[PDB]
């Protein structure tokens, strides 16, 4: 029945604009207002504003007012099927964020309360095109002691946009393995890590390969991780 | 603007236990409170509106109570599916507001963290950059502080980290932290060492290495 689909992620540089739409379906659209509610990683959640689908009037909050305007579109034909869209200008560091799309409760048009929500909408600010990682080995230095189990890994740096895939031996090995979600640095480039607990004696003795495969670059690579002397 | 105060920030349970987060509003907002469920890479779930609503679709072991400026929200039979975090929402006054959010764990033994250091290696030296890699490794509570430093000086804004979701089977969290530097700079000092305090562990533990030393 009711259905709200977003746009797909996108990548901005600082000072651009966006626009995320959302096509409501499976209800009269011109009944229930349509809020718009960003979530930022670290953070929490922030309301963004609100539009009244029908006469198409907006309402944001203050933090936002000449930087951001909603607009919708009714369906020439049939009363349950609209889309509305979204214009952020000057995106900037403290914009990238996942921005949310949801209508409220039968009844609740006066206030907030949102029951049906949007698959989301991931907006990526950074001065930055699209680039394979550098994969470099993690071993525990020439004079660490490790008592009992010791660690390994590949640090993936320095790509974008998301997602990488990271397994190691090409799957043989699972047991211990760590993957870390991704940060985002100052560069506006990703920077991942991927570790591996391991028993003390077998560091040096077995091989130990992380298999990465960046697909929004092309890249897909094979690193061996070896403790040096 | 009115602000939400969420307690506790954590909250660690087992399955069965009963739940109970707390909302303080900074004033008056009648029943105009909305609580929602959030999990990673999903939409924010509605789970109560005005207050005490229980939205359909939501189990029967969901609740919510209070008025006024004090509004809970309860779960008496906690599963698994619960494990999440939840927010407050208040819609009485324009901009709506929300909470800080909690966060809903399953608890276990409190387990001390391995720590282990990693240096920049070979091949990232030659590019022009060195990043320095702390991982603490399946531990629990999830609350973990590191700190790093170099020749003792406590480093400060040069440091990120990121931590991964509470396993399925151990139950435990796992941190990474990456300080990354210039070429010139880490050249520049000898010692890098990656303080870690946690509540398992009787004292701050640090893991180091001297640069260059074989
Ligand atoms: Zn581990
Ligand atoms: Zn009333
Ligand atoms: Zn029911
Ligand atoms: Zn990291
Ligand atoms: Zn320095
Ligand atoms: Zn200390």
């Amino acid at each position: 029945q009711v259905q709200l689909i977003q746009s797909g992620p996108q990548f901005k540089t600082p000072g651009a604009s966006v626009t995320v739409s959302c096509k409501a379906s499976g209800y009269i659209f011109t009944d229930y207002l349509i809020h718009w509610v960003r979530l930022v990683p670290g953070k929490g959640l922030e309301w963004l504003g609100r539009i009244n689908t029908n006469a198409g009037l907006m309402y944001l909050s203050h933090k936002f007012e000449g930087r951001l305007i909603l607009r919708r579109v009714v369906d020439w034909r049939t009363p349950s099927l609209g889309t509305v869209n979204m214009e952020l200008r000057n995106v900037r560091s403290d914009d990238s964020a996942i921005y949310f799309c949801g209508r409220v409760v039968d009844g609740f048009n006066a206030a907030g309360p949102l029951e049906f929500w949007g698959q989301g909408s991931p907006v990526i600010v950074s001065s930055a095109s699209t680039k394979g990682p550098s994969v470099f080995p993690l071993a525990p230095s020439s004079k660490s002691t490790s008592g009992g189990t010791a660690a390994l890994g590949c640090l993936v740096k320095d790509y974008f946009p998301e997602p990488v895939t990271v397994s190691w031996n090409s799957g043989a090995l699972t047991s211990g393995v760590h993957t870390f979600p991704a940060v985002l640095q100052s560069s506006g480039l990703y920077s991942l890590s991927s570790v591996v607990t391991v028993p003390s004696s077998s560091l040096g003795t077995q091989t130990y390969i992380c298999n990465v495969n960046h697909k929004p670059s092309n890249t897909k690579v094979d690193k061996k991780v070896e403790p040096k002397s | 603007q009115v602000v939400m105060t969420q307690s506790p920030a954590t909250l660690s349970l087992s399955p069965g236990e009963t739940a109970a987060v707390s909302c303080r509003a900074s004033q008056y907002v009648d029943r105009s409170i909305s609580w929602y469920q959030l999990k990673t890479g999903r939409a924010p779930r509605l789970l109560v509106y005005a207050a005490s609503s229980r939205s359909i679709g939501v189990p029967d072991r969901f609740s919510g109570s209070g008025s006024g400026r004090d509004f809970t929200l309860t779960i008496r039979g906690v599963q698994s599916d619960d494990f999440a975090l939840y927010y407050c929402q208040q819609d009485y006054y324009w901009p709506v507001t929300f909470g800080q959010g909690t966060r809903l764990d399953m608890k276990r033994t409190v387990a001390a963290p391995s720590v282990f250091i990693f240096p920049p290696s070979d091949e990232q030296l030659k590019s022009g950059t060195a990043s320095v890699v702390c991982l603490l490794n399946n531990f629990y509570p999830r609350e973990a502080k590191v700190q790093w430093k170099v020749d003792n000086a406590l480093q400060s804004g040069n440091s990120q980290e990121s931590v991964t979701e509470q396993d399925s089977k151990d139950s435990t969290y796992s941190l990474s932290s990456t300080l990354t530097l210039s070429k010139a700079d880490y050249e520049k000092h000898k010692v890098y060492a990656c303080e870690v305090t946690h509540q398992g562990l009787s004292s701050p533990v640090t893991k180091s290495f001297n640069r260059g030393e074989c």
